[PDB]
């Protein structure tokens, strides 16, 4: 905006207090780049944003890169607006840090259009009324624990359980079935896992290394190398990069914000750096306000839905402490990926029983969907109970009114496993997208009692229920030989 | 067999009650941990300034 | 202070041009140190403690704590666009809010500013934020029943006009559709609801306001709504403007029903608004002032005596035990400030009882004095049966027994507990819930298929009022459950049992 | 607190009367001190209160002393915050009071009103000289039974009630009878729920507790003693319970 | 009673008197300890002495430590 | 503490003799640092100690080293604040202390003195090539038996002593025998015990533990292994107790 | 020991060196890595490293977060 030259008066660690002339002052969250000088002899400029004003023309600003090598008196330049993120169709495929410069070294991104990070909330008239189910394309999620378009979603399962193949399936199925694109928003992502995910994408056809601007992901990687002001604002960077998609192409967007507890952790880091007196257990006082400012722009505006999918990592495994409390106050569907199920090979490893959603209620899903979902959850409850007893009594000794329950429970537990459009690189199965109606009718046929004769391994890794009958009929053809 | 089934139902209600007790103890332990940590942090910050 | 807020070079220049010279600045002040939502203004010596000072952009601020030089204000709108050196001006009014009878139906953004976007509201301001709470001589004991609609609530934990009654659940279990049900059942009787959502995701308050839209409660309700994406000062003052707006109708002789949503979230926003000030906190880092906060707020909701006109305001706040512990600081604090608790257990809602009310813990201190003269005896009998079932299920009678229940009392208690469950936002009238209570408690139907007592009683309620409008008349006019009404409802339920048999 | 206390002490010191002051929520006084001293610039103290949390409330309590002219029996409904007795605001009141009765929320969650926890409830007047060896001995015996019950509650945990031997089973039956009997329909709790109130005297309840601890009342079930007055009325309630089956 | 001093300080004493009560007692007993009579001082609520010392030291604005108790 | 260190450092730098400094309550060397650091202007650290807890504690502990002119063996009686074994004051001294020995109030409330924990007390001199192979094996077996007892403390306390196995019951009785046999009548603790003290060497306690946990003498009563110098004195006390039982 | 740089920080070594030691070993192993050799840097007591950072920051008067560990 202006040559608002000030001097970087105080630099405590990452936080750098800059002064300004008494005329013009950058307001809160108004990004400012300092014309820094590195030790090597190149004028690298580390960007900052005004987290706080301290009155005597000195705005306390946190840095988006290392402050090792910032003399006091360096020229700090105001931009007049928050951090300009290079939104658009251009930022579809490349990796980004928080300030919006591609680090995957492919090339520069078209900054012809850019939106500020800290755009305010949508409005009451702009929010949408109908609690609309979001057809993911996973049979487990679509049947048992539906996702709310415009809502929030929690992937409680850690890494190694199959979270990466699940999110890759979700992105590819968004690009295939729906009309929109996704935005992976890895906040504080461990760089090894970052490159793991990027290579998994590039080898799974999710983003094309030969064809950018035709791909289906806007990677925003805030590596944990970066200062706390950076990996805190990476969530909001991904958020505005997806909000441009929403309010410019009217398409369904997916935010795969990586585990929110890192965002709240970075907020605690930056608040302890600013000296603002800490709150309960040790997260920032503006914890509810900050995490709500991150997760309230996830709303289905009349233009299009911006539904997000946010991993959540409870520290010491309690729903009680404020950060998981203030997060679960916002989540609208919580699906846990279970490690034992993943080791079994019921991919996707999403646990059918412990996963729940606020959308599951009948007025939201459909009366038949609520009935069949509650009946499947009761059946899987019965099987989790009788897993104790089928070891002692056997499948034959116990009563044959619930031997049917155990049989249909094996059938459901297998039928929930779906081959993915991403697992083709590993195993070779083609991959089937299963609509909500198809899985509803399939589970109704499985649980009603028709398919009590098909074998248990005919439901494993299959799409629609008629395809499961096709698998069983092929097994019947080969039974003679 | 009757004694073994009585021992089975004793162990069964004991396992259910131990599950309930583990849940209640985990809740009390989380509230104790949060209270301890927040008391520690208020101690530290309030002793920091000492005007 | 060594670094005083009145030490900016420009500011001390203003004082150093004249030491003991021409008369000072009356009402013009330059904002400085506009940081954590708390702008420290220099000057403004005419500001009343609690003034409503305006800024350059147009963001209103309360001047709470004004020191020797700096009048530190608490700006309501986010202090983002406010730059240091901007000129502010006091308005000459003490925390005043525009309020009128035109707000009925609107969606206010906690500053008496509409956020629905359809037009702006006019008023005569006439109401204060920090109002004098109703005195001791002005409050008359709560007797007027308040038809919450839910069988469990208005049967065992009754709420009366002017008796505050919190809804202390857990996260994602009731209290929002439950409070919406209580607002929604108020269609026929005249109340001016105020559903003030302190902290709610904007999609949730959009869903609630549209529920009100299509179901007709907007003719009287007033959604003073504040999203979770709002500065903590606005989430702090949202229930205060909600309460002043409901008091404008309470003081004019008209019954009201205000419902705070996430009153724990107002305490959380006050925790933010104070720990940014670095005022010393207490237990769970709350600044200790949360009790005074929820006293000014909840204590200005009680029934006024006939001296000031028969007005009333139940308060129905909603604290969320996110900790899962009722003995946390702000839940026990609001329980100590309120007149009773309606506990919405998480385990029962996960089990299936859709109004998650557990009857043992949830008590209403106003008691049977609140209920109608009709329901007192029959709800006493139902509470007796619920005590019986609670003991029979919580304790022995697992082995068959010397007692041998499920033949005498456990079946009937299970019928009661499976009868208490409602549909989603399907309010029940007074006479209908009277008959629903009576059917189960005095043993009109015991041996039915326990899974579908609701599925029977939907047909029962559909048939009885269209068959015997005498019952609705005896309950609506006399308000008392006479024994001739018992006879005629016996005939009606006989005919309903017949048509259910066939 | 100070102004009501001055209003009472004027009567106790000038008119020589046995005035009572039912000061309600002492904790609210201490918490108001917490607010004012967080705003008065006084340095913060234990968890949140004023530094003078043991001299300001000392100025409250120590002015309530029975002088040689008149006596005052204040009943201070001091409030433990967040339901823990280790807190300083009631911990500094425990040292000043002499007949502290802790209304623990446990017995109210069980439905036993009043929820006066018999183990925590204690008085400096439970002495031989004051109440006589009769009432003192029965108080000691009932506190013995209740303490044994509370210490084997760790076994009425994970295991079941059956695992106790006959000794612990009998003492648990007696302790349940007692902790049920310690309930009473108040004369002011006619409003909430239950019977009209029953005034129970000392020389009358001593008979009930002697009878329960003497073992001569093993025949009665548990819900017979609950919410009843005298022991004869408890036996009457048991008989009517058997008639109504 | 002929041999027992009772250095008694009420709750409504200013917190310096509560802090100096055990010291007055210790000095008055140490006079007899130097007069070779085997005395016996008995404190009562020695938590109250450190509590009143905390009140003073926090009212003096000396920095506190654990449990908001002052340093020494 | 620095004065003691200066005397010992002189006797190790100049007099060329191996010295044995006993510091009692080294935790005072940190707590007094706390009480002065509060006033000094240094910011408070964790639970209430000084900021430079670790560097000050190291400034004391590092000067105690065998330095080719002698050997300063030292036994600091570290004070665990209310048995907060995670507190900063013992947590920083565990890093410096080679042959740590955690004494437990849990094993003192039942009267087993010294209250040294068999499990927690560990030393980096329990490596086999340093301490002797048979001694190392006996130490491993004793620690494993005590660990099995500490893991069966939950089953014993709740479900009764009988509800476990009959080999595991032998391990429980053997762990009782061991954890009582490692009691000692000190010469200076005779005023607390009332019984005279017995100084017992290393090889004698190894030969005792071998016969105790080899199952050869699992018949003696548990009290016959309590507060006893050597295994032969335990055998004699078994005879004394069997005579006193009938007499 | 032919191929092992044991960067050693004794206790009485000041706070800054116990702070800087992981970075020193990292700068050695980073050279050995950038010159094609696989390496293996094994730190010791990162709790002690963060304790030394706690020391130097709290001395430098930087605001403390949880457990009194500093901002960053
Ligand atoms: N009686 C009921 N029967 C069936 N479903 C219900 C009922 N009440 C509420 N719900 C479901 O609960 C959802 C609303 O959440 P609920 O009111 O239970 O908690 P909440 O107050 O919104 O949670 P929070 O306190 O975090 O805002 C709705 O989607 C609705 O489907």
């Amino acid at each position: 905006e202006k040559k608002n030259l000030g001097r970087i008066a105080q630099i405590i660690g990452p936080v750098l207090d800059v002064a300004f002339p008494p005329g013009k002052m950058p307001n809160i969250y108004n990004a400012l780049i300092v014309k820094g000088r590195d030790t090597a002899g190149q004028p690298m400029n580390v960007t900052c944003e005004v987290q706080q004003l301290l009155g005597n023309n000195r705005v306390r600003a946190v840095a988006m890169s290392a402050t090792d090598g910032l003399t006091r008196g360096m020229e700090v330049i105001d931009t007049g607006a928050p951090l300009s993120v290079p939104v658009g169709g251009a930022t579809l495929g490349r990796i980004f840090n928080v300030l919006g410069e591609p680090v995957d070294n492919l090339g520069p991104v078209d900054t012809r259009t850019t939106s500020p990070i800290h755009r305010s909330a949508p409005a009451f008239t702009q929010l949408d009324t109908k609690l609309s189910i979001f057809e993911t394309g996973i049979k487990v999620v679509d049947l048992l624990a539906p996702y709310r378009r415009g809502g929030k979603i929690g992937l409680f399962g850690g890494a190694g359980v199959g979270k990466t193949v699940l999110i890759m399936e979700l992105i590819n199925n968004i690009a295939k079935a729906h009309g929109g694109v996704s935005v992976f928003g890895g906040v504080g992502e461990r760089t090894r896992e970052g490159n793991d995910l990027y290579m998994e994408m590039k080898e799974s056809g999710v983003i094309n290394e030969q064809n950018i601007a035709e791909s289906k992901v806007a990677l925003v990687y805030g590596q944990m190398n970066e200062p706390p002001g950076a990996r805190m604002r990476v969530g909001l960077t991904a958020l505005t990069m997806a909000e441009y998609f929403r309010d410019v192409n009217e398409q369904d967007v997916l935010l795969f914000i990586d585990n929110i507890f890192r965002f709240v952790q970075a907020g605690s880091e930056v608040s302890a750096l600013l000296g603002r007196m800490p709150s309960a257990v040790g997260y920032q006082p503006t914890l509810s306000t900050e995490m709500g400012s991150l997760q309230e722009r996830i709303t289905s505006t009349k233009e299009g839905s911006i539904t997000s999918i946010q991993a959540v990592y409870v520290p010491a495994d309690d729903l009680t402490d404020p950060a998981p409390a203030t997060t679960f106050a916002h989540l609208d569907a919580t699906t846990v990926l279970s490690r034992g199920l993943a080791a079994k090979g019921i991919y996707p490893a999403v646990d059918p029983l412990d996963s729940t959603s606020t959308m599951l209620q009948p007025r939201i899903v459909g009366e038949e969907h609520y009935e069949i979902a509650q009946r499947v959850k009761e059946t899987l409850q019965r099987y989790k109970e009788l897993q104790d007893i089928i070891a002692i009594l056997g499948l034959d000794e116990l009563s044959e009114e619930d031997r049917l329950t155990v049989a249909r429970a094996r059938k459901i537990e297998r039928f929930l496993s779906q081959p993915f459009f991403v697992a083709e690189v590993f195993t070779g199965s083609p991959g089937k997208y299963v609509g909500l109606a198809e899985t509803i009718r399939g589970f109704q046929l499985i649980l009603s009692g028709e398919l009590d004769s098909l074998p248990e391994q005919a439901f494993y890794l299959v799409g629609n229920i008629d395809e499961a009958t096709a698998k069983a009929m092929n097994l019947e053809m080969e039974s003679k030989l | 067999a009757s004694e073994l089934a009585a021992r089975m139902t004793a162990m069964s209600n004991a396992t259910d009650n131990a599950n309930e007790l583990k849940k209640t103890l985990s809740i009390n332990y989380n509230r104790a941990r949060q209270a301890k940590i927040t008391g520690e942090i208020l101690e530290i910050v309030a002793g920091a300034n000492a005007c | 202070a060594t670094i005083r807020a009145d030490e900016i070079s420009k500011i001390i220049r203003e004082r150093i041009e004249g030491y003991n010279r021409e008369v000072k600045v009356v009402n013009t002040g330059t904002v400085l140190q506009v940081g954590d939502g708390i702008a420290r203004i220099h000057g403004l010596d005419e500001v009343m403690a609690g003034e409503l000072v305006e800024f350059e952009e147009g963001t209103i601020g309360i001047a709470l704590n004004l020191e020797s030089n700096n009048v530190g204000v608490v700006l309501m709108g986010d202090g983002l666009m406010i730059q240091e050196g901007s000129s502010v001006k006091a308005t000459g009014r003490i925390a005043q809010i525009p309020v009128s009878e035109a707000y009925l139906g609107r969606v206010i953004n906690a500053l008496a500013k509409p956020i629905d976007g359809r037009g702006e509201i006019t008023a005569s301001e006439s109401r204060l934020i920090e109002s004098p709470a109703p005195g001791i001589m002005s409050r008359r004991s709560v007797y007027e029943p308040l038809q919450t609609g839910l069988i469990a609530i208005d049967a065992m934990i009754p709420v009366g006009r002017g008796q505050r009654e919190l809804i202390i659940g857990d996260r994602q279990t009731g209290k929002t559709a439950v409070a919406t049900d209580t607002i929604l059942n108020q269609q026929g009787q005249n109340v001016i609801c105020v559903y003030v959502a302190i902290g709610q995701k904007a999609s949730s308050v959009a869903q609630v306001v549209t529920n009100f839209q299509e179901r007709g409660a907007m003719e009287y309700t007033i959604v003073v709504a504040e999203t979770a994406d709002s500065p903590a000062t606005l989430q702090y003052l949202a229930p205060y403007t909600g309460a002043a707006l409901a008091e404008y109708f309470m003081y004019r002789e008209r019954h009201t029903l205000i419902i705070y949503d996430d009153l724990s979230k107002q305490a959380q926003a006050y925790r933010q608004m104070s720990l940014l000030l670095r005022r010393p906190p207490g237990r769970e880092a709350y600044p200790g002032d949360v009790f005074y906060l929820h006293s000014r707020l909840l204590e200005r909701a009680a029934k006024l005596s006939s001296l000031l006109g028969e007005g009333s305001m139940t308060a129905l706040p909603i604290v969320e035990t996110q900790a899962g512990d009722v003995s946390a600081y702000i839940p026990t604090n609001v329980i100590s400030i309120t007149d009773g608790q309606i506990f919405l257990s998480a385990d029962l809602f996960n089990a299936g009882i859709r109004p998650a009310i557990n009857v043992g813990i949830s008590v209403s201190r106003v008691g049977s004095a609140a209920q109608i003269k009709a329901m007192k005896k029959v709800a006493g009998k139902l509470k007796l049966e619920l005590a019986q079932f609670a003991e029979l299920e919580a304790f022995a009678q697992f082995a068959s027994d010397l007692d041998k229940a499920t033949q005498n009392q456990l079946a009937r208690g299970q019928r009661l507990r499976e009868l208490l469950k409602q549909p989603q936002s399907a309010p029940l009238t007074v006479e209908e819930q009277v008959m629903t209570i009576y059917t189960g408690t005095n043993g009109y139907l015991d041996s039915l298929e326990l899974d579908q007592v609701r599925k029977y009683l939907v047909e029962l309620r559909t048939y009885v009022k269209t068959n015997k409008p005498e019952f609705q008349e005896i309950i609506s006019s006399t308000k008392t459950f006479t024994e001739e009404a018992e006879a005629l409802l016996k005939e009606a339920i006989q005919e309903q049992m017949e048509r259910f048999l066939l």
